[PDB]
């Protein structure tokens, strides 16, 4: 029994071992209560404003769109404390942890970004934080590991399986199954078992709410489309949620195309994988023909979650949202374009959303269109990756 | 078929508990795995629980995670596991054979087709580790349509609602987790006419088998302890079988009246 629907159409659910169901039920109850509690809302609003720096700007990009009929705004989640949108929801989940009487946080991280977000929220709220991270990722992500340790988090290298993101997810869940009386599992995207896709959306929805108010103020209308990259689905659902009932507003999700869909070296399960059951949910997966879970590939490690949030699979199935892909080279060109023409260094994740907007503009330059790209994070972290690729290609 | 029902009736007539080893199919290779399984049976296993290697075995601890990795290193696939299952059943007509599966492997090519394949090879039960009772309907339905018992975990803190659901939905046996007093859970499951309880998780010694039976369970399942013997003796296949035989013999002896 649950308080809320765990499915979005056919997608979603609570596919966890029996022992974890009480943890999910407790979390769902606490969330439902919190959402009705003005004190919880006020505390969350206070953190978002005074600690994280909300609202974030909505920046018009005249230089990029000159000579076309595209007007392009960027929602500046890159200016949020921590440099990406992840901060919004980790602050909300940390407050849920405290609401449930918990003093400890467990989190997973791939290349370290959610680990850092989890550690910063834990440090502020006085929670003891432990982060599981694949040994392969630890070795390659010294800066993020160091950030987590500076913020007082325990970083636990995971040597099991293939020692990457999905293995870190596995170890975090195993821990939580034993420790959930005292520890909250701070899941890093709008995916996994109910109630996480719901909670993460609601703790990211201020992205779209602010964007709506800002675009009404500046343009006097709603956008023609809002465009967001999709790794697991959190920044995209946060931008999309408040516009779902505005049927004129396009919702465009951009998965990583990697080296190209036809190569199979991509991270686009929603449009190019196959529905499976894993990570506690029924959703499109990267998987072998016989059902072993595989990896996503992208130039951007942040887009490597090998599935996708169930609400995106649902919005796609009903035709409310449209999902596309952008390759490594397309993302790289968008990264360079924003740096040179607007003086903003975008995350390579966010560069995928920008790249799709640039195509929308360039393919039909006389089409009048008002577009918002969710600029989910800043790209200082990516300058070594970008340097290395540009130098190798001469 | 009626393999669990016949087994428990026979054990009851002998005032005896069941001893049920778990191994991963194809660990450390197909050939050796088939020999391991014959050894477990020859040493006195009353039933088997058999895992199909899966990329992401969330519900498994380190010993079995390592078993999965060994099976993958040997190139073991679900298709090969089903070939193994048919061969095992052909050799051993009455021993109940249960699988421990992950949902994706059941769902992958269709839930109904999965259970039909289990029926074709002569499997008796399937426990899907990451399907809680709440999500179990299509799995239980497909299982029973194909003469397969769906097995559920009963956690030791299970509330009354969960006990009633497990009692109604499960067949073959109830998997009673080691980690309320177990004897009380065992009594409630009996009151609710549940499938006979097998205690599992952390069963590594003869005294734990006897304790399970004394508490009123129908028997005990042991995995990590069996698999550790495989891991310890990888370099010596013959010694591996000798030690498996000794261990299973001791564990089975602990179940006898
Ligand atoms: O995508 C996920 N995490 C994102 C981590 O973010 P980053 O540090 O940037 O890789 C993620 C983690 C867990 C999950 O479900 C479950 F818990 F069941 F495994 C689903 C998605
Ligand atoms: O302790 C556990 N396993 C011991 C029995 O399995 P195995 O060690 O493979 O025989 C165990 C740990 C966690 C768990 O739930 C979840 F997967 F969600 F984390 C279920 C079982
Ligand atoms: O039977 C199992 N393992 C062997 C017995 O445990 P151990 O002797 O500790 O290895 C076993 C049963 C169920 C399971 O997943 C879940 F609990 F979620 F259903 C994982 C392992
Ligand atoms: C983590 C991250 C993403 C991808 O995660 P989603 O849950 O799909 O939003 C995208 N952009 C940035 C900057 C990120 O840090
Ligand atoms: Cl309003
Ligand atoms: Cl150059
Ligand atoms: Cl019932
Ligand atoms: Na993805």
């Amino acid at each position: 029994t649950t308080l809320l629907n765990p499915y979005f159409g056919e997608f979603g659910g609570m596919y966890v071992p029996q022992i974890l169901m009480p943890a999910l039920n407790q979390l769902e109850e606490a969330f439902v209560s919190a959402q009705k509690d003005p004190e919880f809302q006020a505390q969350f609003a206070d953190l978002l404003k005074n600690y994280a720096g909300r609202p974030t700007a909505l920046t018009k990009c005249q230089n990029i769109t000159a000579g076309t009929r595209t007007t392009l705004y960027l929602k500046r989640e890159d200016l949020l404390h921590g440099g990406a949108h992840k901060t919004n929801q980790v602050l909300g989940q940390a407050l849920l942890a405290k609401r449930m009487g918990k003093s400890e946080i467990i989190a997973e991280t791939g290349a370290g970004q959610h680990g850092v977000a989890s550690a910063l929220a834990s440090a502020l709220l006085g929670l003891k934080c432990r982060i599981y991270m694949g040994a392969k990722d630890v070795e390659r992500q010294s800066p993020n590991v160091f950030r987590m340790r500076l913020m007082g988090a325990e970083v636990i290298p995971v040597h099991s399986g293939s020692a990457t993101l999905k293995d870190a997810c596995n170890e975090a869940l195993r821990d939580w199954s034993g420790s959930y009386e005292t520890a909250h599992y701070m899941l890093g995207t709008a995916a996994g078992p109910h109630p996480y896709p719901t909670i993460v959306r609601e703790f990211q929805r201020m992205i779209g709410e602010e964007t709506k108010a800002q675009i009404l103020d500046k343009e006097g209308r709603l956008p023609d489309a809002v465009i967001a990259c999709v790794g697991g689905g959190s920044n995209a659902i946060g931008m999309f949620a408040d516009f779902i009932n505005d049927t004129s507003v396009g919702l465009i999700g951009v998965e990583p195309g990697g080296h190209g869909i036809e190569t199979g070296e991509h991270g686009a399960p929603l449009k190019h994988g196959r529905v499976g059951i894993y990570f506690g949910m029924k959703a499109p997966m990267m998987q072998t023909a016989d059902g072993q879970i595989e990896e996503s590939y992208s130039i951007s490690a942040g887009l490597d979650f090998p599935s996708v949030g169930p609400q995106h699979a649902y919005l796609n199935s009903i035709g409310r949202a449209d999902y596309v892909s952008i390759t490594d080279d397309e993302a790289l060109e968008a990264f360079k374009t924003l740096c040179r023409h607007e003086g903003i260094i975008p995350a390579l994740e966010s560069s995928h959303a920008l790249a799709h907007a640039l195509k929308m503009m360039r393919e039909q330059p006389e089409k009048e269109q008002l577009l918002v790209v969710n600029l989910s994070g800043r790209g200082d972290k990516d300058i070594f990756t970008v340097h290395d690729i540009l130098k190798a290609r001469g | 078929m009626e393999r669990y029902e016949n087994l428990f009736a026979q054990l009851n007539d002998r005032r005896e508990g069941a001893f049920v080893p778990f191994v991963t199919l194809g660990d450390p290779g197909i050939e050796q795995s088939l020999k391991i399984i014959d050894t477990l049976i020859d040493a006195g296993a009353d039933a088997l629980e058999l895992g199909v290697p899966f990329s992401d075995p969330l519900a498994d601890g380190p010993t079995i995670q390592n078993a999965n990795l060994r099976a993958f290193a040997a190139g073991v696939t679900p298709a090969q596991c089903f070939e193994m299952l048919a061969l095992i059943r052909e050799k051993h007509p009455t021993i109940p054979i249960g699988l421990l599966m992950y949902a994706n492997l059941v769902f992958n090519n269709g839930i109904d087709a999965f259970y039909a394949r289990c029926e074709q090879v002569g499997v008796d039960s399937v426990l899907v580790a990451d399907v809680p009772v709440e999500e179990s309907a299509p799995f239980r339905q497909a299982a029973l349509r194909h003469n397969i018992a769906p097995i559920f975990i009963c956690p030791p803190n299970a509330d009354d609602d969960l006990l009633r659901q497990v009692a109604s939905y499960g067949r073959g046996y109830t998997y009673l987790l080691s980690r309320l007093p177990l004897h009380h859970l065992i009594e409630k499951l009996k009151e609710y006419h549940a499938a006979p309880a097998l205690q599992g998780f952390g069963i590594s010694s003869p005294e734990q088998v006897s304790a399970a039976v004394r508490a009123g369970a129908a028997g005990a399942i042991s995995g990590s302890a069996i698999v550790k013997i495989i891991e310890k003796n990888l370099a010596s296949p013959k010694q591996m079988l000798a030690e498996l035989r000794s261990f299973v013999s001791a564990m089975k002896a602990a179940s006898r009246a």
